């Protein structure tokens, strides 16, 4: 799995969805357990999406500090924020990510665990 | 590309381009193998491309461009194959019988491109249903004969065979007229005979396997259709039920065979057939015992490890017993010399029963229900099923599912019910034995522990009263020590849970116990305050479940009590309550509602209902006098999310009471609707300010709640109200002036579809009573709601549903108010009902087809006056071609039934003279025509054009069977459905429309 | 690559496309769009005994979009039947596709589908839906929409074609991401894609997740 060499800081039920440009329209991508992984060599921790069941990886990217979570207009449990790297489907890629979660309270625990894992990844 | 040059047929076709072309489509990938596809999908299209078939099947080496080639065949033969000269049917119908023969001759070909040859035997199969027996009549003779002088061709024939038994009993019903059908069948029948002599001949020659295989698998589709005597008085049952059984290549199909022979309709009073029946089935089971398994055999593991066909093979043998049994077992049961044959074959369903397989659960399950249900009304048969019982008790009680799981927890509670009455201690046994285990850790688990409690829970009513007594309280006493037993609040919550479960599933015994009832509520009220997951929502789900039940219980005082218990369980209700979620909160006043509602004295229910609405309407009341100081403070996102829980409080509290709700609904309508107002302002205010992204914003969203739940609240009481007077003088008028220009005055994407659903059970209740207010509703919502809906099929589903629904309940109620709509509304109104026959959401179209016929009945009922005569003059011929459109256009057959009865209506009204005036205009036909003849020119012309490749001769004997058969919808029906065939190909035969049973 | 090849048959309208894409992308496609034809995809799943492949031919079930009919059904190794039990025709229909499949495709595992169990008004009721016993098809329930059974499918018909009663499905190895970098002449550009992402509202804001 290539797991096992992280400790587990933040796990939380979400759904992750992509922005097309084309379509002006937001893709699901997964639903699953959200994952914060602290990488035990390195202390750098990722953000590890994988879906229900199948268990693919949706989401595979390291937790910048320069990334921003902003609001959605239409959810008060949701961040949206520009990824730069990342390397679910294989290769890195730029993505605007929208995660939702089941109450206004996870997005806020979510967002607070974030910023500790923007500051970890800043040493 | 290269490859567009097939699509060139100006130029003689490159046979070695088309092998690559389709040699790219089926071993290439992503945008070759997409050209490929594409340009293959326009060459089969081509209605020319049959010309060519001739020469791809003599020239082409690769097998999928033949397969190709037979499908653009088989489109011609099936569509277009009566514009043929008989010569070039005849020279079409030799080339493909030589290339089967000439591939069943060749041993290599043979073996390894059975899909070319299965697709030519379908080919020559079409050209069986135009052509044969009248213009072939010699076919049957000659396969039977060219059978003899080769293995490949005889199996080969085994094929053609089964395929046109298929083509002729089991999906001609579909695909050919009444009258095709019947020819087709009775020339099958005619002919048998040989074809049996020769099936026989193969089966008892033996040798080939693969060509045994092949007889047996035509022979599958002769036992659908021919009669008893080819299998009873032949000696094919003792070939099916021993030699074929034994060979394990034809025990498959021969076990599928001896399934259908099962189904055959036999003579009831005839000794030696009965003696037969008993016969085969005692030499198939005996073949099982000794060539597959025994009787003891593991048959859980066996299906687990799935090596080859066995998990086939298993379904297939519980498929043979199920419906041998369910037909004969009555057989086996009185003769003593039959009773082992009648318990090994109930053992081996017992080992079926055991495999960890859902869908083949279900089909032993439906065995076990037709057994147990026989041997509860059935004298002198449970003794004989006794053991067979008790290991089915166990087998039931090991693979009970959850009561959510509707169907199978139906059927596994019937059987298990069943089970209970014929040895009540036996279940009882299995039950607290089964439970022991639970308690010592042996087959402790949370899935056994929830398994074991549905079971338990579902044989309550079973046990005399004294019995259940003492089980329930060993039961409850065991679940109690196993709770405590255990560690962690994980395994604590799941056997709390259980506890929970089991008690609300014996309200006899709570009725009869007021202590024990009372220490159980008091106790889901303590589980109200854990947080830890599913044990607040099964404390209120428990809660809920106990009050339906008892609830009478709650509302008398019980001795030694000062109070009725609803008082003790209101006074405490914010305390209670304080820690859960709020739709806990509302099942909770839900129930509260259900025991208040037992109390039929109106003063003393008023004051609970006003007591138990205490907490809510404070809360309401500080509301409103901020909310009408200040509109303001409703922007607070905080403010919205109380306001909406209240409305959400009296919608549960009226959901149980209903009629006894209205003093209750009193004292807040008047602000509520006031709130409606206010709110309906902020969401307008809010879209001018921000834009439609506006109704996708928390805030609105929140606003919008506010106004969907106030509507359901009054469509709630209105659907249960029993004094409608009060409805239409204090509810209704308030109503629409907060609701109706609300809704017409909003852009489309901010009305909501809910003011339709509510003005619907409005004019459902009280139509009849308020004309004036159906007018208003039609003159709020008729034209904007249809200019929303009418631009295509998709956007706003809702409103579309709730639209035709609305309609729909105007028409039967007030009617009235569609005759004083202005010509040109009443216009969009058939517009309108037209407009659902189109659509493919089923919901719309039924509502469509079903206004038609009642707004047609309506008419019917005026007699004859001028609104009648100019409805018929301005709208009969759309409503007759609209209906006409929906069934032929293929793309409308969820509706076929309904389309059916509106045009035997609209047909009859004309056939009966029912109609007055003449429906052609001035000086179009001779003046003194019927409309009966006019009806029947208007129909020619419109079928013509829209179906020119029909004859007039085809045209005219439809129409005139259809307005004969305008009384008899089920014969109407079988007349569309052979035009339906007959508009699909060239030739039809016009004698067809005389079909008669 | 171990690979094999799957048709997905059944009526116009029962979520053959939106259930593959589902599989492929994550995604749940709202709109209805006909197939034309066939569309091919290849879908992987990570097993513990190694990754399979399926060559899944996505069918047209409306007959005016049927393109080469049977010819998409030559080589199959698999197949999966869709019907939807809010549309009873489309069950009628099934022994129709059954009888197209099997007469190109004699002795393949087929599993018998019955999408949108997520709607409350379910018209193809469980007591109706026996087709699949005569037959031996597997029978699942399935939501492309809520995901119910979503996985059952393809879990059964890879233990079928393996030959492995105990197959499993298991998390694909997930590699260590790269660092961040980041381009101040891309700087403007992200703002504006993150302008109109912010303000297009996310579908259903009602569901659960
Ligand atoms: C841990 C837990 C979870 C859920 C519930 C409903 C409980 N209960 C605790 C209160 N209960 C009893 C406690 C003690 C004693 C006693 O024998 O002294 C008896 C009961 N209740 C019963 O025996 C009983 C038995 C059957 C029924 Cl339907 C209702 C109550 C049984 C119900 C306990
Ligand atoms: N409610 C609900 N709708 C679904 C579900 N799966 C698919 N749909 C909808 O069904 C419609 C048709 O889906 P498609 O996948 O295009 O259907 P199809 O069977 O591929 O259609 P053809 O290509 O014409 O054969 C779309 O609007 C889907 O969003 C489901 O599980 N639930
Ligand atoms: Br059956
Ligand atoms: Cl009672
Ligand atoms: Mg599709
Ligand atoms: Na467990």
């Amino acid at each position: 799995t290539m797991e096992e060499d992280e400790e587990v800081l933040y796990k939380v039920r979400a759904k992750l969805f992509r922005f097309d440009a084309d379509a002006k329209e937001w893709k699901e991508r997964g639903t699953g357990d959200c994952k914060f992984l602290k990488n035990k060599k390195t202390n750098k921790v990722r953000i590890l999406m994988r879906r229900d069941k199948t268990l693919k990886i949706c989401a595979n990217h390291i937790i910048a500090p320069e990334y921003t979570l902003k609001p959605n207009v239409g959810s008060d449990r949701s961040w949206v924020y520009a990824c730069t790297a990342d390397i679910a489907e294989g290769e890195a890629e730029a993505f605007t990510f929208a995660i939702r979660f089941g109450s206004k309270e996870n997005a806020d625990k979510f967002k607070e665990e974030f910023e500790k894992a923007q500051e970890i990844n800043k040493k | 590309g290269s490859m567009e040059g097939i699509l060139d047929f100006s130029n003689d076709l490159d046979i070695a381009l088309l092998d690559q072309v389709v040699s790219t489509f089926y071993q290439g990938e992503g945008v070759q193998q997409k050209q490929a596809q594409e340009i293959l999908t326009k060459f089969q299209d081509n209605p020319d491309a049959w010309e060519k078939v001739d020469q791809i099947l003599q020239f082409s080496t690769n097998p999928q461009s033949k397969f190709i080639a037979l499908s653009i065949l088989d489109k011609l033969i099936t569509r277009k194959w009566k514009l043929l000269p008989n010569d070039h049917r005849i020279g079409i119908r030799n080339f493909v019988v030589g290339m089967i023969i000439s591939m069943c001759q060749d041993d290599e070909v043979f073996k390894t491109q059975k899909n070319l040859i299965n697709k030519s035997d379908l080919t020559l199969v079409q050209i069986l249903k135009q052509e044969w027996p009248q213009n072939w009549p010699e076919f049957i003779p000659e396969l039977i004969g060219s059978s003899s002088s080769s293995v490949n061709v005889c199996e080969n024939n085994m094929i053609v065979l089964k395929l046109l038994s298929e083509e002729v009993f089991d999906f001609s019903a579909e695909q050919m007229t009444q009258a095709k059908a019947l020819h087709l069948k009775n020339s099958m029948s005619k002919e048998f005979e040989q074809i049996f002599k020769l099936c026989f001949q193969v089966l008892e020659q033996g040798s080939s396997s693969s060509l045994i295989v092949a007889t047996l698998e035509s022979l599958l589709r002769y036992l659908h259709w021919i009669p008893y005597r080819y299998i009873y008085e032949t000696n094919i049952l003792e070939l099916l039920s021993t030699k074929f059984m034994t060979s394990p290549d034809t025990r498959a199909i021969t076990l599928k065979c001896l399934t259908e022979v099962s189904n055959l309709k036999i003579p009831q009073d005839n000794d030696l057939i009965k003696r037969q029946t008993v016969l085969f089935f005692q030499n198939t089971l005996q073949q099982i015992a000794t060539s597959v398994m025994p009787v003891t055999a593991d048959l859980k593991a066996t299906y687990a490890n799935a090596n080859g066909n066995d998990q086939s093979f298993l379904q297939d043998l519980a498929m043979f017993l199920t419906t041998y049994l369910a037909r004969n077992r009555a057989l086996l049961e009185s003769d003593e010399s039959l009773r082992e044959l009648l318990l090994n074959a109930h053992q081996y369903l017992i080992q079926l029963s055991k495999i960890e397989e859902r869908e083949l659960f279900k089909t032993t399950l439906d065995y076990w229900h037709n057994l147990v249900a026989d041997l509860f009304y059935e004298p002198l048969k449970k003794h004989i099923y006794e053991e067979i019982c008790s290991q089915l008790r166990l087998v039931i009680i090991e693979n009970m599912v959850r009561p959510e799981e509707i169907q199978l927890y139906k059927s596994e509670r019937e059987v298990l019910v069943y089970l209970t009455h014929l040895n009540v201690i036996d279940t009882e046994e299995i039950m607290i034995s089964k439970l022991a285990r639970q308690i010592d850790g042996s087959e402790w688990s949370w899935h056994n522990i929830n398994t074991l409690s549905w079971a338990i829970g579902s044989i309550s009513g079973t046990m005399s009263e004294d019995t259940e007594k003492r089980f329930v309280v060993t039961v409850i006493k065991d679940l109690l020590g196993l709770c405590e037993q255990k560690r962690g609040k994980d395994n604590k919550a799941v056997v709390a849970r259980d506890i929970m479960y089991v008690v609300g599933e014996y309200p006899r015994f709570l009725k009869a116990h007021w202590n024990f009832l009372r220490t159980v509520i008091l106790k889901l009220f303590e589980f109200m305050h854990e947080t830890h997951e599913g044990v607040q929502d099964m404390a209120c789900d428990t809660f809920i479940k106990i009050v339906q039940k008892c609830k009478y219980h709650f509302v008398i005082q019980q001795p030694r009590e000062s109070e009725p218990f609803i008082q003790t369980i209101i006074r405490d209700i914010q305390k209670t309550t304080a820690d859960l979620q709020p739709q806990q909160v509302h099942t909770f006043y839900k129930a509260c509602g259900i025991i208040i509602s037992e109390e039929r004295s109106v003063a003393e229910r008023n004051r609970l209902l006003s007591d138990l609405m205490q907490l809510p309407n404070m809360a309401w009341d500080t509301i409103v006098e901020q909310s009408t100081a200040n509109p303001t403070l409703l922007l607070d996102s905080e403010t919205v999310k109380i306001i909406a829980n209240i409305i959400k409080t009296n919608v549960a509290v009226c959901t149980s009471m209903g009629a006894d709700f209205y003093p209750q609904l009193g004292h807040i309508y008047y602000n509520m609707l006031q709130l409606y107002r206010a709110v309906s302002s902020m969401i307008s205010t809010q879209v001018a300010a921000e834009g439609l992204i506006a109704t996708k914003t928390p805030k609105v969203r929140g606003l919008r709640t506010i106004k969907k739940e106030i509507l359901k609240l009054v469509e709630t009481y209105i659907s249960k109200a029993r004094n409608l007077d009060d409805v239409v003088k204090v509810l209704v008028e308030p109503l629409l002036n907060a609701v109706l220009e609300d809704y017409m005055n909003n852009v489309p994407d901010a009305r909501d579809a809910e003011v339709l659903n509510c003005m619907t059970t409005v004019v459902e209740k009280v139509g009849h009573m308020i004309p004036q207010g159906v007018i208003l509703i039609l003159q709020s919502v008729f034209e904007c709601t249809l200019d929303m809906i009418n631009k295509d099929f998709t956007e706003y589903p809702e409103h579309r549903v709730e639209f035709y629904k609305l309609l729909k309940v105007i028409n039967e109620k007030s009617f009235a108010a569609f005759l004083e709509l202005p010509p040109a509304a009443f216009k969009l109104f058939v517009d309108a009902i037209c407009w659902a026959f189109k659509h493919n959401n089923r919901d719309v179209e039924v509502n469509g087809l079903q206004i038609a016929l009642d707004l047609v009945k309506n008419i019917e009922r005026m007699g004859n006056v001028p609104f009648a005569n100019e409805f018929h003059k301005n709208y009969f011929f759309i409503f007759v071609s609209e209906t006409f459109f929906v069934l032929t256009d293929s793309d409308h057959k969820s509706g076929f039934s309904k389309q059916a009865l509106l045009l035997m209506k609209l047909i009859s009204l004309v056939y009966d003279n029912k109609i007055s005036v003449p429906l052609y205009q001035e000086a179009e036909v001779p003046q003194g025509t019927s409309n009966q003849v006019y009806l029947s020119q208007y129909l020619a012309n419109m079928l013509s054009n829209a179906f020119p490749h029909l004859t007039s001769e085809q045209i005219a004997s439809f129409l005139s069977a259809l307005t004969k058969q305008c009384k008899d919808l089920v014969v109407f029906k079988g007349t569309l459905r052979d035009f339906l065939v007959q508009i699909k190909e060239v030739g039809g035969d016009p004698t067809d429309y005389l079909f008669a049973e | 690559q171990v690979q094999f090849k799957l048709v997905l048959v059944g009526d116009g309208g029962t979520g053959k496309t939106t259930f593959v894409k589902r599989h492929l992308t994550g995604e749940f496609e709202k709109k209805y769009v006909a197939t034309l034809g066939v569309e091919v995809h290849p879908l992987v799943f990570h097993t513990n005994r190694g990754p399979i492949k399926f060559n899944v031919w996505d069918t047209a079930g409306l007959e005016k979009f049927g393109g080469l009919r049977d010819g998409y059904y030559i080589q199959a190794q698999c197949a999966i039947i869709m019907f939807d039990v809010t549309s009873r025709v489309t069950y009628k229909n099934v022994p129709n596709w059954h009888r197209d499949l099997v007469r190109v495709c004699e002795n393949i595992p087929i599993v018998l589908c019955g999408n949108k169990v997520d709607i409350k008004d379910r018209k193809v009721k469980a007591k109706s839906i026996v087709f699949h016993r005569k037959k031996n098809l597997q029978y699942y329930d399935i939501s492309a929409k809520s995901n119910y059974n979503f996985e059952k499918p393809f879990l059964w018909l890879a233990r079928k074609l393996i030959g492995d009663p105990n197959l499993e499905f298991v998390a694909m190895p997930a590699a260590a991401p790269p660092e961040v970098v980041m381009d101040p002449a891309l700087a403007a550009q992200y703002e504006h894609d993150l302008e109109v992402a912010q303000t297009t509202a996310l579908p259903d804001e009602d569901d659960d997740l």
